[PDB]
Formats: C-alpha cells, structure tokens, sequence
C-alpha cells in the first residue's frame, strides 16, 4: 500500500475518477493533454506517493501545515505506479524521498481507503473505500524498474542515456 | 405479496432462511449434460446449487432459473455480499429459492 | 534531438492508455447486461 | 407521447409518484414458484416490487417486466441513484410501473 | 451497405440528424401498458423515445429495438457522450433511428 | 475444429484477415427499417459492419450474429484493442466473420 | 447435485480437470457458418473452445452453451482468474463442459 497526504476531501476524489495530477480535470479526460516526464517530475503528469503512513503524514506536514484538516489516502499497489529511486538510478534528485510515483494519477477504484488527519494528528480509523476493487489489486504490484527505464526522461545529452541500463531501452534521438 | 424474503420463504413446503452474509467464495457453471447447474460456496463451508431445468418447472420459474444464474455470476464478480438465502432443504446441494442482498 | 522529449511524452502516454482500457474493463463491466439471444431472435 | 415520468405517471390509474433521490438499500429476487418477482427497499422505509408475470400483461408489458429486473439488478449492485418511481398504488407492497434517473 | 450514420438516415423519409456531442443527462424506463419505452433528455432539453413495438415496425425492428434500449442504458449509466442520433421527426418526442459515439 | 482464428478464416471463400491492434474509434447502431446493424470503424480510416440478418445465412449464424454486436458494443465501451478480424471482402463496408483480443 | 467441478466432472467419460489458475490470454469469436463457437487460451499454450451446437444437445444445453459463452467474455474482459476448467478430451481443441472460479 502506498500512503498520499492531500487537502482534498474523499467526495471531491470520487467526483474527479481519483487524485489528479494538474493538467487532468478528472481521470479520464484526454482533453488537457499533460506533459509526462519522470525525471521532470522528480525535480509532469505523476503524482508521489509514499511508501509509509510516516512519510506521507510527514510530507503532509510540511506541505499542508496548518490545515485543520487533511486527509491521507491508502493506494494499492498496480502497475501504473514506478519506483522513482530504481527509475532514476544515481541521479534521482531527492534519493531520500523514496517516492514511487503514478502515472495518470490513481483512479478512486485503487483507492483503498483513508484517514482523517486533524490539527496535523492521525486520526486512527482507516475509512475503508467500499468502490476499491480488491480481487484485481489483490495480486497487482508496482511496475518493474526495466519497463521504468524507457520512461525515465532524461534529456537526449544527459549522459544517463549512454549508461548502464538505460543505453539499452533509450528512445529515439536520446543518446 | 411478500415483504420480505422470510415472509415469501414462509409459504413453500421444505424452505429454510440462512444468514450468510458474506460474499461468493466458489463459483462453478457446467453446461455438460443434464447437470446445466450452477453451484456456489461460501467461506463457511455451505454449498448451495441453482436447480437444473426439467418438466416439474412451470414455464416462468424457467425464466427465473436463468435469472437466478445471471444474478450468481455478477455477484460473484462485482464480490458483492449476499445476506440471506431461502433454500429447499430437502436436496443436496440445497436448492436456491430466493435471494437478497442488502446495503 | 528533441525528438528524445516527444518520444518519452508518447512512450508515456501509450503507457498510460493502455492502464486507462484495463480500468475501464474493471468498472464498465459491472453495467454489461447479458441477453437471452434465444427469446429476441 | 408523454416526455417526462410525471406526464406518464399521470395518464394512468391507481399511480403516484415517489421522490426518491435515493439508492436502493436492499435487493431480494425469487426463483420460488408462483412468486417469481423482485422486491427493493428504501432507506425512507418503502418496499416495491416489480409483479410476478401473468393476465394484466399484455404480452409487449413481459418483454419490459424482465428488463425492469435487468434495470433494478444493476442499479442496485453499483449504488446508482433512483431520481423517481411511478408506482401502482392499488397493490401491496405498491408495484412499479416506470423509473428515472437523473445524472 | 451504407457506411456512416449520416449515410444511413438519408435512405428514409421524415429522418433528421441530431448532432449532441453530449452524455445523457436523465434515462426513463416505463413497463405501463401500451407505455413500454425509455425517454432520454439532454441538458439542453432535447427529449427522445425508443418507440413501442408495433405495427409500424417490421419484425427485424422489433429485435433491434430491444437492443438500443439495451445501449442507452449502459451509455447513461457510463456516460459514454453521445455523438450524433438519426432520429424519425414525424413525431414527439422524436423517435431514435440510428446512434453514433466516437473516442 | 479450428485453434485460431487464421485457421478458422482460412477454411471459408472470400475472407481476409486484418491485423488491427487497436481499439475501435467510432461505433455505429441502427434499428432503422432494414438497416439493423452495426458499424465500426478505426483510425486508420477502415470502417467494418455487422451484417444485417437475411437471407445467405444459416439460422445457427443469425444467434452468433447478434452476440457480435453485443461483443462490439462492450469492446467500444471499455476500449480493448481488437488484435485481429477475419471479414468477407465482398460486401462494402466488409462484414466481420470472426473478431480476436489478446490478453 | 454434486457439490464441487472435480465431483461432477467425474460423472462423465471422456473429461479432464486441468487446473489453469490464470487468466485467459485470447478471446476469438466467430459468427462465421457452421464455425459459431469461441475459443481461449491460456499463457500456457493450451487452447479450449466452446463447441459449436451440434445435434447431440438438448435445448436446456443449447441454451447453456449461449451462457458458457457470456461467462467467458465477462472473464476475458475483467481478467478473473480461473481455477479448474473441465473439458471433453475427446475433441480437438478440448471441449469445455464446465468452469469454475475460486475467490
């Protein structure tokens, strides 16, 4: 499961398809195309996502301080989501971080539930989301770091593009 | 007419209620012959069948036993939570005779 | 080239369409209304 | 024709309408002979049923009776929201005749 | 064969194409007798039936006209949004002849 | 019996097999007299149908024939990619014979 | 009734379990004359079809073979997994007579 701290109220999740990146209305609008790039988001169509209710309270906290109230939404696992640290290699920026990002957004049927979050302290009940679909994230996992590569970003000079392992999965005109 | 599935499952000959309350764990369909059956289980151990088609059934309880399969194969799917079951309890598996579901 | 940018942009939003379909087979299925072919035809 | 549930509802006999504006809190479908009918029920407390098939039906009103069913099955399993229900009040539990819904 | 819907409404008399670019806003169903057919509205208040079965209709029409009320009700319930209707202009509310959506 | 569907289309007279791999980019229904069909195209500019039912088919293709525009509508909705289609070139637009999806 | 795919599959001669516990990798359907069935296949390698209706059916199997059919293009498009397959061996590709999904 993977933690997101977020001001927006689980009703206002649901009526947008999950929690959008800017540059999506709601999850499955094609209208505003969002620019994807991996690496420029790590500095861009991902939304981060922690691998702790820690991290994402901590995240949260900085971000979102003074709110009297948050949320932090539960994520399942699926592959739309990427391990920004096995991606990036030794040049992801915030290595620290250990963000997984997803690509799209997650869509509210990914969305296994949620806490309340108020004056900055977690409030222990997970609400669970009753719209999660659990045979099908039951068994999916974050996808793996080789299909990752393709998608990395870099620019066509960053000298990422001529090594170990993104040489072999670079796109035309990087490298 | 009934207001609820006790009181429908009052007026047959060999009905029992059960609380499930659970959602599908088994589903099997077989289309081999004269066992055009549909049975299902639950974590609880309880099997229970939709009855094959045969002269003993009226013409529009034949249409209901279409009905019920359709409605096993998508609670199934959607792993929605069955609440009660009426049941003939005098055939193993026991027969479905109604069902309900509630929330 | 800057070709490099345009073909992460379109890697990735394949990518991503493809997840999209998969999410839309999960929660449309739940409407699909089988038929009895035999009674209509 | 008419072009609303309301103008339908009205140029009939025995009807009235129900704002509901509600999902349906509980499902329950009969195989069991002689009552093969739904029931749904409402969080404000009302049961409906759809009618077991048989002379008050012209024979087009059997082709939309199984289609009502089809209707409250997948309405119910997702949660979607009933904006109104025309019903024949001259029946117990009150019987639908036609249903909206509003997005 | 014809090969777009604008192709096809043009072989019939008293035909009109609607362009809606637009999901269905309200989906209403009647099993009333001599009433059995859904209305959809739009938010800019175009209204259309799925006519009744009848003697107007070819017994080929009497099946695909089961199946496109099949199609509005998953189109509502997805909100799939509508392309153009080809729709029969003798009448009100307009019947539906013909639908397109495109992604 | 044939274990794919180039085996399948290779066994009739006046077929072709279309690499697709894509999903479809507009879907066309009509219930118009005689016009009873299904139109779908792509964006590589083909455009395929389902065949109005009548005379050169055999009554067990006139079921199969109707499940097809049920496989399309879905397919449509849900935007899977059809891998390959096996069609009849002598009829404009070209009729599908048999659809294949991978995984 | 029997209450488990492996207990009913044993009723017959001439079946084979295989337990496949996996998702369906293809989906071919054909409409095409005498050819009217489907067939799957699994990642695997292993292919199975849905027959098409031969004489040596009763209209209860009939009517079975249209719904096997239903259930394995739900399975398909949801990618549920499936548990056991019982199928006739004496048929190429194998014959399924019966299907069953475990949670």
């Amino acid at each position: 499961r993977l933690y997101k701290a977020d001001s927006r109220p689980p009703d206002e999740i649901k009526r947008s398809g999950g929690l959008m990146p800017r540059g999506h209305n709601e999850y499955f609008d094609r209208g505003t195309q969002m620019n994807i790039n991996l690496y420029d988001h790590a500095r861009d169509g991902y939304v981060s996502t922690s691998l702790s209710l820690r991290s994402a309270h901590l995240a949260g906290q900085s971000i979102l301080s003074g709110y009297s109230t948050y949320y932090i939404y539960v994520i399942a696992t699926a592959p739309n989501m990427f391990n920004v640290n096995d991606v990036l290699g030794v040049y992801s920026p915030h290595p620290y971080e250990q963000e997984v990002s997803a690509l799209g957004g997650i869509p509210y049927s990914q969305i296994y539930g949620w806490y309340r979050v108020n004056f900055g302290v977690i409030d222990e009940r997970l609400h669970r989301n009753r719209e999660y679909r659990d045979r099908y994230y039951r068994n999916l996992n974050i996808a793996p770091a080789e299909d990752g590569y393709r998608l990395a970003g870099f620019p066509p000079d960053h000298q990422a593009w001529r090594e170990e392992p993104w040489i072999h999965h670079a796109p035309q005109g990087c490298g | 007419a009934p207001q609820t599935i006790t009181e429908l499952c009052s007026e047959y000959r060999n009905t029992q209620i059960y609380t499930i309350n659970d959602k599908i764990l088994s589903y099997t369909e077989s289309m081999a012959g004269k066992r055009e059956m549909v049975i299902i289980t639950f974590k609880s151990g309880e099997t229970f069948q939709v009855e094959v088609p045969g002269s003993q059934h009226i013409d529009s309880q034949k249409k209901a036993i279409e009905r019920m399969k359709d409605t096993l194969r998508i609670t199934y799917l959607t792993e929605t939570k069955i609440d009660k079951l009426c049941v003939w309890n005098n055939k193993t598996p026991n027969s479905i005779a109604a069902i309900s579901m509630k929330n | 080239g800057d070709t490099c940018n345009e073909e992460t942009q379109n890697l990735s939003t394949i990518y991503l369409r493809e997840y999209q379909s998969k999410v839309k087979r999960q929660i449309f299925s739940d409407y699909q209304s089988e038929v009895d072919i035999y009674n209509r035809i």
